[PDB]
C-alpha cells in the first residue's frame, strides 16, 4: 500500500486547478493527486518559481 | 511591441474564394494564438475562427484559417462566398497578457459592377480667406465598393491638416458617397503652388488640384 | 441566456471621469477574466483593458494606462472601468467581453460580447452653421453651398427654396477635431444654366433656429 | 495562392559575379522545389538550374544556386560572367500542382559604359483634339542597358490608359530604343495640370512633362 501525506505545497499568483476533458469526474477535472499550475489570465508570463520539501 | 497589418479592404464576386491576411510586424505568428472575428454594421462582432483554424459552433465549413510563419501572417479564407459574409473583420493577437487588434478588412461581396468614385473639388470660399482660413471641399459620389483612400498632397506630398468622413451607403442607388475638408491659410494656400484631393479607388486613383 | 450588460454610458467633456459596469448572468463569472474593448465610430476595434478571474492582475493598454482603472465585483457579478481624466479620442463603443481558458484547456471557445455602450466626448458649444459658397470653376458642371461649424446634429437643407431637387445630393456631415459638426450639398446642372438662375441656399439648423441663405456666382 | 517577384533588370562587369533573386510571396521556398531557367532572344528556354543547386550535364560550374530561407527567396548566380550569359532568367517554383514562373530578370553583361536615355516628349497634335482624342508620344532613345520603366503620371499618380512598346535593339549604336503613348481626352487633358512621361533608367529616373 502507498500512504499519501500532503507536501504543504502553496503558490501565491497564479492558477492551480486546472482542468481537462480527459480526467472527467463528472465534468472537467485533473489528477487528484497533482495541480496543473497555469498562468493568471491566458498568455500571462508564468512566474519563475522554487518550491522544496 | 508589435502591430497586426491587414488589408483596407478586398472584394470578390459570390461564389468565389476570397483571402485575408494578417502579418504580425514583430515577433513569430506561430508565438501567440490568432483569433478572427467578424464585425457587422452597428452589431457586436461575433468569432469566425479562434486559435488559427477552429470553426466554433455554427459557423459553416466555408471558413478557414490558416497561418503562414514564412510571411508570419495568418490567412482567413472564405469559400464559396455570399451576401451575408459582407462584413468587417478583425484579426487579433496577444502581447504577453495584452490582447492587440487588427487594422480592419472591409470585405464587400459584389453586388454590381464596380464604379470609380466621382471627384468634384471645390475651391475656397472668398470670405473664409477675409476670415485669414482655408478649408477645402472635396466630394466623392457614385463609386463601388465602398473604401475609398483620401490623401491631400502639398503638390505630391504628405499633408496632416485636414479632416475627412467616413464612407457611408447611398440611400438612391445602393452606392457609397464620401466627403473631405482640408483646412489651411490663404498664406500656404498661396505659398504653395496646388494641393491635390487625390482618392484612391480599387487602386485607381483619381485625382482632382487646386491651385492659387 | 448567458449576457453581459454594459451599463453607465454618455456625453462628457474632457478633463471629466466617467465610470462603467457590466453585468454578467448565464455563466461562471468568478471563473472566467473579462476584458473592456471599445471601437470608435468608423474605425475599428482596440483592446482597452482585462482583469483577472480573481483580480489578482490587471492589464491596461498603453493608449490608456493612468487614467482608466479595471475592478470587478464577483459577489455582484460586476464589472467596473473607471475612466477619469478622459480626452476627446476615447469617444467610443464600449464592450465588455470575457475572454479567458477558465481553468479548462479543452476549452470549447467561450468569448461573449455585450451590445457596447456609447461614450461620446464632445467639447461645448451647440452652435449655429456659418453658410460659405461653393462656385463652378468654368457639357455638365455643378456647384454647392457650405454648412461649416455647427453643433449638434441634424439639419434640414433646402435649395432655392426647396425648389431644385432634381440632381441634387445632401452628404453626411463630419466631426471636426475642433468637435463640431459640419456637412455639404451640392447640386448638378448642364454646362448650359451658367448665371441664368441665381443659387441662393436655404439651411435649417433647429436647435440653433439659424437659417442662413448663399447665392453662388461664378467668380473672374 | 502565390507569386514569384524577381527583378526586372541587373547588370554587371564580365568577369565581375552577379546574382538574381527570387521571392515567394506566400508559403514558404522550402516548401516546393524551385527550378531556374535561361531564355535567349528567340530561343526555346533552358534549364539552368533545378531542385535548388543541382547543376545538369551541361551547365558550367558558373551557375550556383541558393536559397535563403530568411528572406523566403531562392538565388542564382553566376561568377565569371561571360557575354553569352545575356539572357532573361525565370524561376519557377510550384503550387500544389500548378507550376509558377517568376517575372523575369533582363541580365544584361556590360558591353560599354551606361547610357542614360534621351526623352523628347511631344504635345498631343492639335487635328487630334479635333476629332475628340488626345494621344501623348514619348520618344525614348539612345540608352543602355535595354531595360526602362515608363510610367506616366496625372501630375505624380497612377494612370492606366496609355500603351507602350518594348525595349529593341540598335540597328546603329548597339543601343536600345523604345516609344510610349498616353491616350487621354482633351476634357481630361485641360482638368487635369499636366502629365509627366516619367522613365527609370538604372535607378536615375529622367522625367518629361507636358501642359496644357
Amino acid at each position: 500500500g502507498i500512504d499519501k501525506e500532503a507536501m504543504g505545497f502553496t503558490y501565491s499568483g497564479i492558477r492551480t486547478n486546472g482542468a481537462t476533458s480527459a480526467c472527467r469526474r463528472s465534468g472537467s477535472s485533473f489528477y487528484a493527486e497533482m495541480k496543473w499550475l497555469l498562468s493568471n489570465t491566458d498568455n500571462a508570463a508564468f512566474p519563475q518559481m522554487t518550491k522544496s520539501y | 511591441n508589435f502591430m497586426l497589418t491587414q488589408p483596407h479592404s478586398v472584394s470578390e464576386s459570390p461564389g468565389k474564394t476570397v483571402t485575408i491576411s494578417c502579418t504580425r510586424s514583430s515577433g513569430s505568428i506561430a508565438s501567440n494564438y490568432v483569433q478572427w472575428y467578424q464585425q457587422r454594421p452597428g452589431s457586436s462582432p461575433t468569432t469566425v475562427i479562434y486559435e488559427y483554424n477552429q470553426r466554433p459552433s455554427g459557423v459553416p465549413d466555408r471558413f478557414s484559417g490558416s497561418i503562414d510563419s514564412s510571411s508570419n501572417s495568418a490567412s482567413l479564407t472564405i469559400s464559396g462566398l455570399k451576401t451575408e459574409d459582407e462584413a468587417d473583420y478583425y484579426c487579433q493577437s496577444y502581447d504577453s497578457a495584452n490582447r492587440v487588434f487588427g487594422g480592419g478588412t472591409k470585405l464587400t461581396v459584389l453586388g454590381q459592377p464596380k464604379a470609380a468614385p466621382s471627384v468634384t473639388l471645390f475651391p475656397p470660399s472668398s470670405e473664409e480667406l477675409q476670415a485669414n482660413k482655408a478649408t477645402l471641399v472635396c466630394l466623392i459620389s457614385d463609386f463601388y465598393p465602398g473604401a475609398v483612400t483620401v490623401a491631400w498632397k502639398a503638390d505630391s506630398s504628405p499633408v496632416k491638416a485636414g479632416v475627412e468622413t467616413t464612407t457611408p451607403s447611398k440611400q438612391s442607388n445602393n452606392k457609397y458617397a464620401a466627403s473631405s475638408y482640408l483646412s489651411l491659410t490663404p498664406e500656404q494656400w498661396k505659398s504653395h503652388r496646388s494641393y491635390s484631393c487625390q482618392v484612391t479607388h480599387e487602386g485607381s486613383t483619381v485625382e482632382k488640384t487646386v491651385a492659387p | 441566456e448567458v449576457q453581459l450588460l454594459e451599463s453607465g454610458g454618455g456625453v462628457v467633456q474632457p478633463g471629466r471621469s466617467l465610470r462603467l459596469s457590466c453585468a454578467a448572468s448565464g455563466f461562471t463569472f468568478s471563473s472566467y477574466a473579462i476584458h473592456w474593448v471599445r471601437q470608435a465610430p468608423g474605425k475599428g476595434l482596440e483592446w482597452v483593458a482585462l482583469i483577472s478571474y480573481d483580480g489578482s492582475n490587471k492589464y491596461y493598454a498603453d493608449s490608456v494606462k493612468g487614467r482608466f482603472t479595471i475592478s470587478r465585483d464577483n459577489s455582484k457579478n460586476t464589472l467596473y472601468l473607471q475612466m477619469n481624466s478622459l480626452r476627446a479620442e476615447d469617444t467610443a463603443v464600449y464592450y465588455c467581453n470575457g475572454h479567458g481558458s477558465g481553468g479548462e484547456v479543452g476549452s470549447n471557445w467561450f468569448d461573449p460580447w455585450g451590445q457596447g455602450t456609447l461614450v461620446t466626448v464632445s467639447s461645448a458649444s451647440t452652435k449655429g452653421p456659418s453658410v460659405f459658397p461653393l462656385a463652378p470653376s468654368s457639357g455638365t458642371a455643378a456647384l454647392g453651398c457650405l454648412v461649416k461649424d455647427y453643433f449638434p446634429e441634424p439639419v434640414t437643407v433646402s435649395w432655392n427654396s426647396g425648389a431644385l431637387t432634381s440632381g441634387v445630393h445632401t452628404f453626411p456631415a463630419v466631426l471636426q477635431s475642433s468637435g463640431l459638426y459640419s456637412l455639404s450639398s451640392v447640386v448638378t446642372v448642364p454646362s448650359s444654366s451658367l448665371g441664368t438662375q441665381t443659387y441662393i441656399c436655404n439651411v435649417n439648423h433647429k436647435p440653433s433656429n439659424t437659417k442662413v441663405d448663399k447665392k453662388v456666382e461664378p467668380k473672374s
